[PDB]
């Protein structure tokens, strides 16, 4: 009974298996390329860390909106999701963590704003009609700095203008090929910046205030790119 | 005998809702077997989340089976089981682990077993 | 002294040269081969390098310069060597940023349109100066 | 000639699932997939048009030696028809040699003849 | 009788193209059901979108079927059929709604039904 | 009123089966899905509750002319109950005309009665 | 018959280890095809290097195949087979070329062919 049914079912399952195998191989190759890009990026972040810590540390730190804690009335959240499904809990973990953090910290929509990277996050947030500010979708599978420079700079400018007082960012961290874990990081202000390898003697050729003015947005943009 | 005027309106409605959820869960099985939970819509996630618990709560520990497992077993009334299933359907126990619903009766035993497990 | 340029997309390298000539808001700026360490931001300009006999000139944008008696670095958002002028695309970029200035709140706003024009003109012109 | 044809057709059959992406190595997802599509076009045939065995060998030789790698896939079926009539005008010594000795001609002679035809062929 | 020398080369080409597009559509029906429409390539999305139009356009309103359809019924010549199918294959009517191609007759009726639907 | 209902319902079943495989849905598909869900909700019926054809035609007309497009899918049963109760008092001449002539009444009266019932109808 | 009650504990251990190494090499095929021989850990490279030697040493030149190759062929005793496979497993001949392990019957012919090659 249902012999034709079973045969058709078997054929469909075989074709599905082949398609999924091909997708797995493609994913492996693209993961290797992504690791290569991260390895390329690392030294720039290292040097930026060194310069930022050396300049900020000491009596010359003084005060700056991106450097010192403003009074907190609002909070910005930057969430990074994918554009294509079939990735497992990669989006669910981030979205659930962000939802629970928002529900614990705030009660009114005016207390927070959301910046979403990814097509998945848009639908999740607008299903509940949560606040949304700006978005970018359909990035290349191997993004470059030019693809997100504008959005990172716009977010930094929004922080500078006082649109919101503190900025948080959530993303999945690639600990290993089997496990990926979500993390929360604080971008602005640059609180709890640890010490450098050694205190510097860099003479502030322009005013160190102008040094900070130039340096801080680039630091935030680099952090966004690394995440 | 499963008629509204023979068992009562509340009993009839509870039974129909349970059967509907179980039917939907049975429909989802083929997709679950391949893509897992990760591709289901938000509503179907809740449907599975509740169907698992309802299915487990349908089990019971018999008096006769005491010679097989050593558990004393229990006897539950119709009103008690209807109230328990209505509470489960309303979503009052979505925070409990599914293993707490297994092989017990009277729903208070579900709560006690979850507490013993450490919830 | 050794000169290196680092870009987030990838390092762009150069060997040891005698002197480095750079422009900055500080004004007339020029490093020493054994200079005391300091920091100095850079605008959209070109960094002039001079090895013994042969000289090289590299474009830069969003530069942050650090110096040390051993190493000299340019934390560059974008840096292109002398042979990598890409004059024709930069020529289009000059036009590409030209209308954006004259366009009120264009698709890419003035916060890049202002910077694009000064970027495009340098990429068009300041290179190939060897 | 036919020995290599079995390999390419099998590999294209083996790697059919990857035809959608085209996002991997040239060999893995471009070289084999492009060659396999060419082979399927050549093996097509019409009604009641038997081909002499001498003409079959040459057209399979052209594919297996990489002389069809520049022609678009949609243009392969037209390339075959014009190649046969070209042989009747300039490859008579080529066709005769296969008939008389049942062996492949000198590769140098046939390489020029195949290459010469590609010059007069206009891409669709 | 489906031969080039009996029906015409253009007729044969249109028939073969329709058959191969429908065959290609039939193969995707299995993987689509559990991998979604998005995971297909751009060209395969196009062939699916056009094959739906072909399949829905292959239907017709019969004079006899007036009882079951409520419509008078239509009669269409071979020239109109082949020209319309060639246009649908070439994509001149990709914008029209999917539901507008069924039980119509000519492509003039297709576009009139789409217009009456508000497109 | 309902010549096309069976065909529309079969098409809606096929469309629900297909479009379940994707969230990016078109406006027309959304409208068809809403109409199909509402029709399926309408067709439900309890046990030993016969309904005269003069009321079946009215409810199916109200469904197919778009007067049910805004009621939530969970309220259609109560909507139908209230509609029958309201027809038992107002619009009795509509039922008389349908029962006598076996034809639809003037379409203006249908619209007026349906709107009058909808104004007093309240969403749960 | 592949049980310690028949062939012996040494034979059984050698056979089991050979099969395990071959299965590991079979598993690594996908990653080898994707990322190439590189991008491999130490154990991956070592197991591939030993498994290729084992797989080639499984080959043998038959007396019948003389009509095809001209080689006389050999009758390899089970004792010699087990000893040679154990020695290859231990890694003694890790430096010999791959093709030296092909179609040469007993173990000493492997080193003889390697010496003839260089
Ligand atoms: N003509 C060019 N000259 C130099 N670098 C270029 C050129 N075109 C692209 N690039 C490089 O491409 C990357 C992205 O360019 P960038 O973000 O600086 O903006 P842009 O090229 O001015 O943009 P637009 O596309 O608006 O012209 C940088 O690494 C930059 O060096």
């Amino acid at each position: 009974a249902s012999l034709r049914d079973i045969k058709t079912r078997i054929n469909a399952t075989k074709k599905t298996s082949q398609i999924t195998k091909a997708m797995e191989m493609v994913s492996t190759s693209k993961l290797n390329r992504a690791e290569q890009n991260a390895k390329s990026f690392v030294p720039y972040m290292e040097k930026i860390q060194e310069v930022v810590a050396n300049v900020a540390l000491g009596a010359g730190g003084a005060s700056h909106p991106m450097l010192v804690s403003r009074p907190v009335k609002k909070t910005g959240y930057l969430v990074i999701t994918s554009d294509r499904g079939l990735a497992g809990a990669y989006n669910s973990n981030v979205l659930r963590l962000v939802y629970q953090t928002i529900q614990k910290r705030h009660a009114s929509p005016d207390e927070y704003a959301i910046i979403v990277i990814g097509r998945v996050g848009l639908s999740f947030f607008r299903k509940r009609n949560m606040p949304v500010i700006l978005d970018i979708t359909r990035l290349p599978d191997q993004p470059s700095f030019a693809d997100i420079k504008e959005i990172a700079r716009k977010t930094v400018g929004l922080f500078a203008d006082g649109t919101f007082d503190e900025l948080y960012m959530y993303y999945n961290h690639y600990v290993s090929a089997i496990q990926q874990e979500v993390t929360e990081r604080k971008l602005l202000p640059l609180t709890d910046l640890a010490e450098n390898k050694q205190r510097t003697v860099y003479e502030f050729e322009p005013s160190q205030e102008e040094i900070l003015d130039v340096l801080l947005p680039q630091y935030a943009e680099s952090l966004i790119y690394g995440a | 005998a499963l008629a509204p005027e023979i068992v009562g309106e509340e009993h009839y409605q509870v039974a129909r809702k349970v059967q509907q959820t179980l039917q939907r869960y049975k429909e989802l099985q083929d997709i679950i077997a391949i893509l897992g939970m990760d591709e289901l819509s938000d509503e179907d996630k809740l449907v599975v989340h509740r169907a698992r618990r309802i299915q487990f709560f349908l089990s019971q520990n018999f008096h006769v089976a005491e010679q097989f497992t050593g558990q004393p077993g229990s006897y539950v009334p119709v009103k008690e089981t209807v109230r328990g299933f209505k509470e489960i359907l309303e979503g009052k126990y979505d925070h409990l682990p599914e293993d707490a619903f297994r092989l017990v009766g009277r729903i208070e035993e579900v709560v006690e077993k979850a507490k013993a497990m450490g919830v | 002294i050794h000169v290196s340029v680092v870009t987030p997309d990838g390092p762009v390298y150069e060997d040891d040269v005698e002197m480095v000539s750079v422009k900055a808001k500080s004004g007339e700026l020029g490093i020493l081969p054994g200079h005391i360490p300091l920091v100095a931001p850079l605008e959209i300009s070109a960094a002039r390098l001079k090895k013994g006999g042969k000289t090289q000139y590299i474009a830069v944008s969003g530069g942050f310069l650090e110096v040390r008696p051993d190493k000299v670095t340019i934390l560059a958002q974008a840096a292109e060597r002398a042979e990598d002028i890409d004059v024709l695309r930069a020529k289009a970029a000059k036009e590409r940023a030209e209308r954006r200035l004259q366009s009120q709140q264009d698709d890419i706003d003035f916060k890049r349109a202002e910077l694009a024009l000064k970027r495009a003109m340098n990429r068009l012109s300041v290179a190939e100066m060897k | 000639v036919a020995g290599t044809l079995r390999l390419d057709l099998a590999a294209y059959r083996e790697l059919e699932a990857f035809a959608q992406f085209g996002s991997d190595l040239d060999k893995a997802t471009q070289a084999k997939l492009a060659r396999g599509a060419r082979t399927v076009e050549v093996l097509k045939q019409d009604l009641h048009q038997p081909i002499p065995v001498e003409k079959q060998v040459l057209i399979i030789y052209a594919l297996t030696r990489g002389f069809l790698d520049d022609i678009p896939v949609e243009d392969v079926r037209r390339f075959e028809k014009e190649f046969y009539l070209f042989l009747d005008q300039n490859g008579q010594h080529l066709l005769e040699h296969i008939r008389t000795t049942k062996d492949l001609p000198n590769e140098d002679d046939l390489n020029k003849a195949i290459e010469a035809f590609k010059k007069t062929f206009v891409v669709s």
